[PDB]
């Protein structure tokens, strides 16, 4: 698994070709794949932590 | 360290994306701020980390303090120099001062000193021209030691590789705008490149099924299959080189 | 998307206030650094050559010493 | 650092001084 094969290169391609295309007709949801790297309870705890990094160095 | 970098099986140091439009983002610069601050940060840090350092019986006692930090002279290397007992590392450096202020070298003409009269009684040769090497040798010969007493009668690794990973999920969503953006562009001539390359690849992972255990212990390979054609064929070639 | 929007454009403002605030307080450890290197050189090289001329006497009156050593 | 080498080229004057004294003592003992 640390190495990769031309099999391992063409199944990588594939699986990733096939599921774009399966978005514009959105017959997969991809919606846990969203959420998870918005996070928008992170993203605001990214901000909260920015934000006391105002108050922290002023 | 090596004279080679460290090859390492995690990514180090991922790329950023650069045709993303950054009127949506306006935060790749800013972040591109940030690491040539951290990395002239880290270029004063390692040259500051480079700069800090740039009958009647005799009594025989083996004492704790035997150490080498004062470290005995020969009195011809003491009178050469003129400290008592100092340090070996200190005998060389004002043996080597003394010759480079006499001038002996040359006016290997580097190499062979003009043995002066001092020069002659430290070391006990009587040559005229003589190697440095040899010169600097017998000064771990002239030294003697200290004598007892004689009394007669991280996480930045797991931080950079997070750092990595958390590159590499931004790489991804950049492609996957990109492409359904060149697809908003032209949806023609990445279709037709879709249901050519997805052919393509479709052919590439299926050409390699009939190398299994019993499909090949069996005889549906061999036997009828000149529609398949790809093997019983060679059989032309191969026995006319001997491969058999 | 609206709890995204929310912390998607607030952030911007408190991520390049923060980075240029981080580059006001770097730059200032800098100059203060910088400059306070600059004195240790100064220092350094003065212990050196005082210190290189301290030798040149050592050796010096090691030499003067032979002269005192052929008159007996 | 910025203490510690003057603290050095100081003691090393000092001695300068009193090796200077050791030059005086070369002028009484002819």
């Amino acid at each position: 698994y640390n190495n990769v094969t031309l099999k391992n290169l063409t199944a990588f391609q594939l699986l990733s070709q096939r599921e774009n295309i399966c978005e514009l007709l959105n017959l997969v949801e991809s919606t846990e794949r969203h959420n998870s790297i918005i996070n928008p309870e992170r993203q605001r705890m990214s901000l909260e932590e920015m934000k006391k990094m105002l108050d922290a160095l002023k | 360290t090596q004279t080679n970098p460290v090859p390492v099986t995690y990514p180090t140091d991922a790329y950023i994306p650069t045709y993303l439009p950054d009127d949506k983002v306006s935060n790749l610069a800013d972040l591109k701020k940030l690491i040539e601050m951290d990395s002239r940060l880290d270029l004063y840090l390692t040259r500051r980390r480079l700069d800090t350092s740039i009958l009647r019986c005799s009594i025989t006692i083996q004492l704790r303090g035997v150490d080498g930090g004062k470290v005995q002279y020969s009195p011809n290397l003491a009178t050469l120099i003129g400290m008592q007992t100092g340090s070996v590392n200190d005998a060389v450096y004002s043996i080597y001062k003394y010759i480079l202020i006499n001038n002996l070298f040359v006016t290997p003409e580097l190499g062979e000193v003009k043995l002066d009269s001092l020069l002659q009684k430290v070391l006990d040769t009587n040559a005229a021209h003589l190697p440095l090497m040899n010169v600097v040798q017998t000064v771990n010969k002239l030294v003697s030691p200290l004598p007892p007493i004689i009394l007669d009668y991280a996480e930045d690794t797991a931080k950079l590789r997070e750092i990595t990973k958390l590159a590499l999920q931004l790489n991804s969503s950049a492609q996957k705008y990109q492409f359904f953006h060149e697809l908003s562009l032209h949806p023609r001539e990445t279709l037709t490149h879709y249901l050519w390359s997805s052919k393509q690849n479709e052919l590439v992972l299926q050409g390699d099924q009939y190398f299994n255990e019993d499909a090949a212990r069996t005889s549906d390979i061999y036997s009828n299959n000149n529609n398949d054609r790809s093997l019983m064929g060679n059989i032309s070639l191969l026995y006319s080189q001997g491969r058999l | 998307r609206e709890i995204s929007e929310k912390y998607i454009e607030e952030s911007q403002a408190i991520i390049q206030e923060l980075v240029k605030l981080t580059m006001e307080k770097l730059e200032s450890k800098f100059t203060k650094l910088c400059d306070l290197e600059t004195q240790l050189e100064m220092e350094k090289l003065k212990y050196v050559k005082e210190s290189e001329k301290m030798l040149n006497d050592r050796l010096s009156l090691s030499k003067q010493i032979l002269d005192l050593n052929k008159s007996l």
